[PDB]
C-alpha cells in the first residue's frame, strides 16, 4: 500500500527503524554517513583517513542525508550500536 | 444636514434632541481652562454669574504668597495671551511645538513671562513637538 | 464618577509647576537685601515650563494620537481611563467598547450623548415621564428616577455604527468596533450600502471632512482648494490635504465633491475625507458574498476572494512612510552628506541627484540609496591598498553611511524635505544638515491580508481565484468573496446573516407590490419604504431599526435584472454554478452583499527573514526590531517542545552557533558557502558574560575538565 | 571586582546621544567614598567623620 512516497517521507520510518535499535539510533545512524558522503564529493577528509561512498545510485541532485536514508534502507552498512 | 444624502430609515420612532459636538469633550475643557471668550459667552444663558478661568483659580487661590517673615505682594491676576506663533502646518513640518506664550500681568508689579502654553486645535488635538496628540480623559473617584 | 477633562488635569500638573516655583521664592529672597528684590529677578520659571513640557512628553494620559482612520482619532479622543459594570455605567461609559486585552474594564470610550458637568460628573440627558424637556441626568438625578432620552444612550459612536447590533452577543459587538478602528482608507472610498445614521454625524465630527463655514455659492474647484462666495460677500477658502502621511501612515486624502455652480449651504460638506463618501463614514467595500464552504480554500477563519478586486484596486489602499537621516556633529569629526560613494557602480547612484539625495518620482527597490552620505575615516587593510594602488582607486577615507531603504518594502518618492546648515534654520546643536524623504505604496489585496466585518468577524485571505472561476449567479455575476458557516452553531453571530440579506434587498431595489392594502408584516411600517430602486443606501438605527417580519417582505420583492430572470428567492438563497467543473452547485446557497473592512496588518509589513545580519553589542545575540532582518526568538517553551522530541543537536545549533557563538556563526557561514561539513558549535557568550557576572559579585567560579584542573575561556 | 568596560558599556547613541549602563554609576558610587575615606585618614579626622 502507500502508492508511494513523495521526497522527505522517502523511505518510509518503518522500514528504517528495523535496521537500528531506537529512532535516535538512526539519526546518528544517516547523519554521521552524510557526513562520509559529503566529505568523499567535496574530496578526501580528515588526517590519514580515506571515505568511502556512495554505495547506492546516486540521485540526480540528490542530498548526502538522502542518500544514506537509501543506504540504510537497503542494510548496505552496518553500526556498532552503543 | 443640508447636503444629507437620502437614506431612508426603518426606524418608527423620532429623535428630537440630535447629537451634541462629540469634540466637545475635549474643547469645552481647554476653553474652560484658557478661559476664552466662547466659555464666556456661558453667561450669556448665564448660571453663576462669575465666568472665573482656570490660571485664574489656580493664580487666585495661591495670590497672594505671604513669607512669613515680612509680607509681601505677589498677587497674580488677568493672564496675558499672545497669538499662537505658529499654524499646525508649519508646527508639524518644523517639528516645533503649537504653543501661545502666556505671561502673567502682575511689591513691585514687574509683569513675568511664563514659557510656551500649548494650545489645541480645532479638531481637539494638540502639536507636541510636530507630533498630533490628544489628551485622554482620567476617571477616579 | 471623577472624569477629569483635559483642561482640568492640564491645571492640576500646572499648580506643582506653580507651588514648587513659589517655593523658591521663600528661600532665595531671604539672602539678597531688600530693595534689590522684584518677583522678576527672584522667580525662576523653569520648574513652571518644566512641569508642562514634563507633561506632554512623559504622562501616560498624552498620547500619540491613533489615526488610520477618521473614526479611530474620534474614538481616541472621548476614550477615558477607568482606573482609580455597575447601573450608573448604564448611560455614561460603555464597558462595550473595551479593548479586548488584559486592560479590559479600565478603559472605556464615551457614551453618545453623554455630557460632562463643569464639576466633572457625566450628565446623561433625557425626558422626565413624556415631557418634552430635557435635563441632566446623574447621581442627583437618580435620587428621583421616574423616561429615557433615547436608544443607545449605553451605546458609543463605534458601536452605534453596527448594524443589526442588538442580534449580535456583547463579545461580537466589542470586536466588531475594535475592527471599524482598525480600518484603513482605500483609494475609492466606497459607502456603506447598509448601515445605521450615525455614518454622516461621526464623519463631519471626526474633523477630517470639509465643512462649509457660510452659506454661499462655489467660485472655483480644484483639486488644490475650494473658494466660496458668500451672499454676505466674504470669501473663504479651503485647501485640502492630499496625500498626507497619517500618523500610522496611512493616506490622508481628501477629494472635492462639489462643482462651481452648486449653492452650497453652512455646515454642508465641501469634500470628502480618506474614509468618507459624500459626508458619511465608509471604512470599507460592498461585496458580494457566498456563504458555502468552497473547497477548503475558506477553512475555519479563511476567505477567498475574486481576482476582481485585485483588477480593479477596490480594496487597495495607499501606503506612506517616513524616512529621514541627519549630518554632523560626530565622534572623530563632522562629515557631510554627498553623492559620492567610496565605491560603487556608477548605476547604483543613477537614480541620485546633485547633492545625493532620492530624486523625488524614481522607484526604489530593497537595498537603494535614499540620501548619499559619507563619514570621518579611521584612515586605518594591507590587501586592500594593493589592489588600490594597482587599479588607481586611493583610501580615499572613508565609512559608507547611506539611508537605503529597508528591506522588504519598495515605493515610489513623493516628496523630499530638506533641512541645511547654509539656511539659518533650526536644527539641533552640531547636526548640519536633516532631509526626509517620503516613499508611498499602492498595496493591492494579497492573500495573508486581514478583513473583517462590522460584526466582529475577520479572517485572512486563503486564496485569490481568478475570476473565471468562481460561484456565479445564473447572470454569469461571479460573487466577490465566499464566506463558510461553520462559525455560527458556537458563536452564532446572527447580525452577520442579516445585513447580508439586507445588503441584497438594497442592492436590487424592491416593491411590495400592495394589492388590496399592505401586508401584516408592514403595518408598523412607513409608507416611503415602499417601491426603491436599485443600489439604495438603507438606514437600520441599532434598537429602533428593522425587524426580521419586514426583512423576509423585502426578500420576497426583489427587482430582477436586465433580462427579468430573479437571482435570489425570498431564503436569500441561489442555485450557483461551479466555475471549475461548470456544473451547478446542489443546494442554493446563501448569497449578499455584506460590508467587509481592510485592517491595518498586512502581509508586506508583517513577513520577516533573516539569513545572517547584524548583532548586539553586550550580548552577541542577533537583534530584530529595526530596519533590516530581524531574527527570531526562541525561547525556553520551544527548548522544552524541542528537548520532547529528544534532539539535542537541533537544540544545540540554535543555541550556540545560530545565535551566539562568536567564532561560530562565521564559520558555519563559511563551510556552507564551500559546501563542507558544519562544525562543531563552541561556547555561548551568554554562558561566557554569565561566569563573569557571577566573578563580579564576588564568587569565584571555575570549570574544570577531567585533569588540568582549571580552564579558562579567552 | 570591577566587571569588564563591554558588558558595562558606555557608547553613543542615536542622534548624538549617549548611553551607558548603571554599573558605571554604582562603581563610581564606591570609588568615589573609597578615596574620600583615604582623604578622611590621612587628615586625622574625627571618627564620626570617618566612621560616618
Ligand atoms: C506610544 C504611545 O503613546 O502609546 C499609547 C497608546 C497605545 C497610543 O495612543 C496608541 C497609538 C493607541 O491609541 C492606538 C494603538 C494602535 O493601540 C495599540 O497600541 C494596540 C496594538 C494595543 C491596539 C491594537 O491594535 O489592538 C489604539 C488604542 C486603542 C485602544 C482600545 C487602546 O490601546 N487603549 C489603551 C491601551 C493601553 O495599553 C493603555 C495603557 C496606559 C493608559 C494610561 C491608557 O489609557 C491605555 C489605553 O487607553 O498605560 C500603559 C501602561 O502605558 C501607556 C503607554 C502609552 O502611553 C504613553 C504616553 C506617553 O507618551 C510618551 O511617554 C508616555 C508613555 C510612557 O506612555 C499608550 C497610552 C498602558 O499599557
Amino acid at each position: 500500500a502507500y502508492d508511494t512516497p513523495l521526497g522527505i517521507t522517502n523511505p518510509p520510518i518503518d522500514e528504517l527503524l528495523s535496521r537500528a535499535s531506537s529512532k535516535y539510533a538512526l539519526v546518528i545512524y544517516a547523519a554521521k554517513r552524510a557526513r562520509q558522503i559529503n566529505d568523499y564529493y567535496n574530496q578526501l577528509g580528515d588526517g590519514i583517513l580515506e571515505y568511502v561512498g556512495p554505495l547506492v545510485e546516486p540521485g540526480l541532485q540528490e542530498k548526502p542525508l538522502s542518500i544514506a536514508l537509501r543506504e540504510i534502507h537497503g542494510d548496505l552498512l552496518e553500526h556498532t550500536e552503543g | 444636514v443640508p447636503g444629507a444624502p437620502n437614506r431612508v430609515s426603518f426606524a418608527k420612532l423620532r429623535e428630537p434632541l440630535e447629537v451634541p459636538g462629540l469634540l466637545d469633550v475635549q474643547t469645552d475643557s481647554f476653553e474652560w481652562l484658557v478661559g476664552s471668550d466662547r466659555w464666556r459667552q456661558a453667561a450669556i444663558d448665564r448660571g453663576e454669574e462669575n465666568p472665573v478661568g482656570g490660571l485664574e483659580e489656580v493664580l487666585a487661590e495661591l495670590s497672594p504668597i505671604e513669607d512669613f517673615s515680612g509680607s509681601m505682594s505677589l498677587s497674580f491676576s488677568d493672564p496675558r495671551f499672545d497669538e499662537v506663533k505658529a499654524s499646525v502646518d508649519e508646527c508639524k513640518d518644523k517639528d516645533m511645538t503649537y504653543a501661545a506664550p502666556l505671561f502673567v500681568t502682575a511689591i513691585k508689579s514687574q509683569t513675568v513671562f511664563m514659557g510656551d502654553f500649548p494650545m489645541m486645535t480645532e479638531k481637539g488635538t494638540f502639536i507636541i513637538n510636530g507630533t498630533e496628540r490628544v489628551v485622554v480623559s482620567q476617571l477616579v473617584r | 464618577r471623577r472624569l477629569r477633562t483635559v483642561g482640568e488635569l492640564i491645571q492640576n500638573q500646572i499648580r506643582v509647576g506653580l507651588s514648587r516655583m513659589e517655593r523658591v521664592v521663600r528661600e532665595r529672597m531671604t539672602t539678597q537685601d531688600v530693595e534689590a528684590i522684584t518677583p522678576q529677578t527672584l522667580i525662576n520659571i523653569r520648574p513652571v515650563v518644566a512641569a508642562i513640557k514634563e507633561f506632554f512628553g512623559t504622562s501616560q494620559l498624552s498620547q500619540f494620537m491613533d489615526q488610520n482612520n477618521p473614526l479611530s482619532g474620534l474614538t481616541h479622543k472621548r476614550r477615558l481611563l477607568a482606573l482609580g459594570v455597575h447601573p450608573s455605567h448604564y448611560g455614561r461609559m460603555c464597558p462595550i467598547e473595551t479593548p479586548e486585552g488584559p486592560n479590559i474594564g479600565l478603559i472605556g470610550s464615551l457614551s453618545v450623548y453623554a455630557r460632562v458637568n463643569p464639576f466633572g460628573f457625566i450628565e446623561t440627558p433625557y425626558r422626565k415621564v413624556v415631557t418634552d424637556q430635557i435635563d441632566y441626568l446623574t447621581a442627583d438625578e437618580e435620587d428621583r428616577h421616574v423616561m429615557d432620552v433615547s436608544p443607545r444612550q449605553m451605546v458609543s459612536v463605534a458601536t452605534a455604527m453596527i448594524p443589526f447590533l442588538e442580534h449580535d452577543d456583547a463579545n461580537r459587538a466589542l470586536m466588531g468596533a475594535n475592527m471599524q478602528r482598525q480600518a484603513v482608507p482605500l483609494v475609492r472610498s466606497e459607502a456603506p450600502l447598509v448601515g445605521t445614521g450615525m455614518e454622516l454625524r461621526a464623519a463631519i465630527d471626526a474633523g477630517d471632512v470639509v465643512v462649509a463655514d457660510k452659506t454661499g455659492v462655489i467660485e472655483e474647484v480644484s483639486a488644490d482648494y475650494i473658494t466660496v462666495m458668500a451672499d454676505d460677500g466674504t470669501r473663504q477658502s479651503y485647501r485640502l490635504r492630499k496625500f498626507a502621511r497619517s500618523n500610522h501612515g496611512t493616506c490622508a486624502n481628501q477629494r472635492p465633491i462639489v462643482d462651481a455652480g452648486q449653492r452650497v449651504e453652512a455646515g454642508q460638506v465641501i469634500a470628502d475625507g480618506p474614509c468618507t463618501q459624500n459626508g458619511e463614514m465608509a471604512l470599507g467595500k460592498n461585496l458580494l458574498v457566498a456563504i458555502m464552504p468552497w473547497e477548503g480554500h475558506n477553512y475555519e477563519d479563511a476567505i477567498i476572494l475574486s481576482n476582481r478586486l485585485v483588477e480593479e484596486d477596490v480594496l487597495t489602499s495607499i501606503h506612506i512612510e517616513e524616512h529621514e537621516i541627519d549630518a554632523r556633529d560626530t565622534k572623530l569629526g563632522a562629515e557631510e552628506i554627498t553623492r559620492d560613494i567610496p565605491n560603487v557602480s556608477d548605476e547604483v547612484l543613477a537614480d541620485l541627484d546633485e547633492r545625493g539625495i532620492v530624486r523625488i518620482g524614481a522607484e526604489v527597490r530593497d537595498g537603494d540609496i535614499l540620501v548619499g552620505k559619507v563619514t570621518p575615516k579611521g584612515e586605518t587593510t594591507p590587501e586592500e591598498r594593493l589592489l588600490r594602488a594597482i587599479f588607481g582607486e586611493k583610501a580615499r577615507e572613508v565609512r559608507d553611511t547611506s539611508l537605503k531603504v529597508p528591506h522588504g518594502e519598495s515605493g515610489k518618492v513623493i516628496g523630499i524635505r530638506v533641512f541645511s546648515r547654509e539656511d539659518d534654520d533650526e536644527l539641533p546643536a552640531g547636526v548640519n544638515e536633516l532631509v526626509r524623504v517620503y516613499v508611498a505604496q499602492k498595496r493591492k489585496i494579497s492573500d495573508g491580508d486581514k478583513l473583517a466585518g462590522r460584526h466582529g468577524n475577520k479572517g485572512v485571505i486563503g486564496k485569490i481565484l481568478p475570476v473565471e472561476d468562481m460561484p456565479f449567479l445564473p447572470d454569469g455575476t461571479p460573487v466577490d468573496i465566499i464566506l463558510n458557516t461553520h462559525g455560527v452553531p458556537r458563536r452564532m453571530n446572527i447580525g452577520q446573516i442579516l445585513e447580508t440579506h439586507l445588503g441584497w434587498v438594497a442592492k436590487a431595489g424592491w416593491n411590495i407590490d400592495v394589492a388590496a392594502g399592505v401586508p401584516d408584516w408592514a403595518s408598523k411600517l412607513p409608507e416611503e419604504l415602499y417601491s426603491a430602486p436599485a443600489d439604495s443606501t438603507v438606514a437600520t438605527p441599532v434598537f429602533d431599526g428593522a425587524q426580521e417580519g419586514e426583512l423576509a417582505g423585502l426578500l420576497g420583492s426583489t427587482l430582477p435584472n436586465r433580462d427579468g430572470e430573479v437571482m435570489v428567492d425570498a431564503d436569500g438563497k441561489s442555485t450557483l454554478f461551479d466555475g471549475r467543473s461548470g456544473e451547478p452547485f446542489p443546494y442554493p446557497v446563501t448569497v449578499g452583499y455584506m460590508y467587509i473592512l481592510k485592517l491595518h496588518h498586512l502581509v508586506d509589513d508583517k513577513i520577516h527573514a533573516r539569513s545572517t545580519g547584524p548583532y548586539s553589542m553586550i550580548t552577541q545575540q542577533p537583534l530584530g526590531g529595526k530596519a533590516q532582518f530581524g531574527g527570531q526568538r526562541f525561547g525556553e517553551m520551544e527548548c522544552w517542545a524541542m528537548q520532547a522530541y529528544g534532539a539535542a543537536y537541533t537544540l544545540q545549533e540554535l543555541l550556540t552557533i545560530k545565535s551566539d557563538d562568536t567564532v561560530g556563526r562565521v564559520k558555519v557561514y563559511e563551510a556552507i558557502v564551500k559546501g563542507e561539513n558544519i562544525p562543531e558549535p563552541g561556547i555561548p557568550e551568554s554562558f561566557k558574560v554569565l561566569l563573569k557576572e557571577l566573578q563580579s559579585l564576588c564568587l569565584n567560579v571555575e570549570v574544570l575538565s577531567s585533569d588540568g584542573a582549571a580552564i579558562e575561556m579567552r | 571586582p570591577v566587571i569588564p568596560p563591554e558588558l558595562r558599556p558606555m557608547v553613543q547613541l542615536d542622534g548624538g546621544r549617549f548611553a551607558t549602563s548603571d554599573l558605571n554609576d554604582l562603581y563610581r558610587r564606591v570609588i568615589n567614598r573609597n578615596n574620600r575615606l583615604k582623604r578622611l585618614i590621612d587628615l586625622g579626622a574625627p571618627e564620626i567623620i570617618v566612621n560616618n
